[PDB]
C-alpha cells in the first residue's frame, strides 16, 4: 500500500509512528529506513496520490489543482452540518436525532425526546 | 527489493552470492547491511537502485 | 498538482486510483509510470505536503511537527459534536436540527418539529 | 516534521502553500527548493505516510492495502449521523441539540427546544 | 551539563521526559536524537556523576565504591524521622509540629495543640 | 525502561546490584555485559535523564543548568519539615501526628494523645 | 564505582563536582577527559543503572518500565507524613515527636510536651 514493503518498524527508524492497526500481516506497517542513498519508490507515491485524491473526490466535490486547499474544503464540508441537504419528507416515527448527550456524542429517537417534552 | 530492473543473469548471480555469504557467515559476527549491500553492487554496478 | 505532470493513465500503472474527479481537460489524472530511472519529482512532493498542511489547519487550528497524528485529531474534531459551540441566542421557527431520516441523514426543520410534537 | 528541513520559504519555490500556521519557529514549513540536485527525502516521505496512516487508524477502522480508498471511506463516515452510535441512556434535561442556527452550524441545549415547544 | 547539547525536542526522541521546568532559556530540555552511530557525549556522563555524587553527599553522608545503595540510604535517612536530632532546651509555643491535617501533610503551632489539648 | 535491552541477569556481570523489584517479566532488569565491543545506547541514557529530571522538579522547585548541586537541594528540601506549609484550620481528633514510637518512625492521631496526657 | 576508573581530577574537567566525600582515597573521583576521545565505561553505566534502581525500589516500592516519572513518585512519598503508617499501641511517654523547633527540624520527646500541658 503507502507503506515501502522493503521497510523497517517504527523504533528502527525515525518519524515513524507504529500501532498501526492492519488488516493481517499482508500489509505491514514497514517505513524508510534513515539513510542518506535510499530512494523514494514511485509506486508508492502513486498510492499516496490515490489516497489524498479518493478523499478529495469524496461527498462528489472535484479535485482542482489550482487549489492547493482542497481537503481542506472536504474536511469543512464534512463537519459543517449545514452542508447537509434538506430533509425532503416529513418527520417520522424513530428518526434519530443526535447530539452531545451526557458527553459523549450519540443519536436519540423521536419518542425519546417526546417523552421528556411530554411530561 | 529492485532487483527486478536488471537482467536474469545478474538477478541469479545475486540472489547465489548473497545466499552463500549468508551461509558461510563465522559464529559471532554482525551480518551488516553493508556487506550484503556491496555484495550486490560489485555485480549490478555502482549507479543501481538496490 | 499533486499528480505526475508526464505520468500515464490509471490502468498503465499500478497503485492508481483511477475514477478522479478533474475540473477540466486541464490539470489530469496522471501518476507516475513504473520505469526503473524514475523518481519522485521535489515539485510534485510540495503540492502533497501543502495539501496535507493545509488539511491540518483547518478549524484554525495549528501544526506542530513533534506530533504524528494532527490529521488524526483534525478528523476526530470533524465528527465530534461537542466540538461545535453553543450558540449565542435562542432558537426560532426556521432552523433546522441534525438528525438521521430511515438512512437519509439531514436536518429538519423546527416547524415540521414543533408540528408532530404538539400533536 | 513532513516540510523538508533544508527546504526554502513558501514563496520562493512552487506549489507551496503560504500563510500555514504552525506552532512556533521550531517547526518551520519549508518546501523543497526549484533546483535539480535534490531528492524527496525519506524521512519526509515517513512522515506523510504516518500521518495518512493514523488518518485512517482513527474511528476505529483498520487500513486495508488493497484498496485505495480508505481515507474517503474514513471521511464518508465522518459526515454520516447514523455511523454515530444510537443512545440508551435517557437524555437529561441539560443535554445537547445540534443543527442549524442562523446559518451556523451549532447546537444549543435542550432548555431553549423545550422553552421554545411550549409555546 | 545534562540535557545534551545538540539534542532534540519531547517528543522527537524516544524515552523522554517532558515539563522539565529550566531556569532561563539557554538551558533547554534536550535528548539524544534517535539515529545511527551517535555517541553519548562524556561530559554529559561526568555532570550526571557530579548530581548523583552530590545526592549521595548530602546529609552529610559519604560515598563508597564496594556498595551499589547508597542512594537508597540516603532516601531512607530522608525518611524515618528518627533520624533527626533531638532539641536541645526547652520549647517555646511558637513553634510548629509536623502532622497530616484533613489528608494534607502541615504544620500546626505548639498555641493551637495546647488549646486543643486543654478542651 | 533505564535498563539495556539485550543486557545480562544480575550475576552475570560488575557494578550491578540485583533483587531489584520490576511490575512483570516483560521489562526484567538487564545490564551491559562486560564484552569489549558493546556500545552504550543512547536511549538508555535518554531514560535515565529522563528520570533524573522528573525527580529534579519534584517540590515545584526548578532546574538550573549551570549550577550542579540540584538533586542535593531536592532532598535537603525533603529533610525540611520547617519547610512544611503552616496549616490553615484547626486540627480535630481525628488528624494525625507523626513521631518516633518504639525506635520506629509512625503516626498516632491527637485523641490518642490527649487520652494519653490526661491519665 | 560510579566513577571513571583512568579518570582525571575534578579541576581538570568540566561538568565535575568537587569536594566529593569519599570513604578514603582507595575510592576516588575521577571524570571522563575533555581531551583525546573516550567512550564511556559501559561498567560505569551499569553502576549507575544499580544506584538509580536502589534508589527506586526503596520504601517497599517497584519498578515500572511504562513510566518514567519512578523517582518523583519516590521523592513524593518522601517529605509527606501521613504515609507513614500508624502505631499500634499508645504513644508511651518515652517515645519522641517531630516537628521544627527555632526554625531547626528536630524532635522533642512526649516529657517534655506533657510538662507544657500540665504546666
Amino acid at each position: 500500500g503507502i507503506f515501502f514493503s522493503g521497510g523497517l518498524a517504527c523504533n528502527l527508524t525515525v518519524n515513524a509512528a507504529c500501532g498501526i492497526a492492519t488488516t493481517g500481516d499482508d500489509c505491514p506497517a514497514l517505513y524508510y529506513p534513515p539513510k542518506c542513498n535510499v530512494q523514494v519508490d514511485p509506486l508508492q507515491m502513486n498510492a499516496v496520490i490515490s489516497e489524498i485524491a479518493n478523499a478529495i473526490n469524496a461527498f462528489g466535490n472535484t479535485y482542482d489543482c489550482s487549489r492547493l486547499d482542497n481537503l481542506k474544503q472536504v474536511l469543512n464540508r464534512a463537519r459543517n452540518i449545514c452542508d447537509l441537504p434538506p430533509f425532503g419528507d416529513a418527520p417520522d416515527m424513530d428518526d434519530r436525532i443526535a447530539g452531545c448527550f451526557d458527553g459523549q456524542s450519540s443519536t436519540v429517537t423521536v419518542q425519546q425526546l417526546v417523552n421528556l417534552v411530554l411530561g | 527489493d529492485g532487483l527486478s530492473c536488471a537482467t536474469p543473469a545478474q538477478s541469479r548471480v545475486v540472489e547465489e552470492r548473497v545466499t552463500d555469504f549468508v551461509n558461510r557467515l563465522p559464529p559471532s559476527t554482525n551480518l551488516t547491511i553493508d556487506q550484503l549491500r556491496f555484495i550486490g553492487l560489485q555485480v549490478l554496478g555502482p549507479s543501481f537502485n538496490f
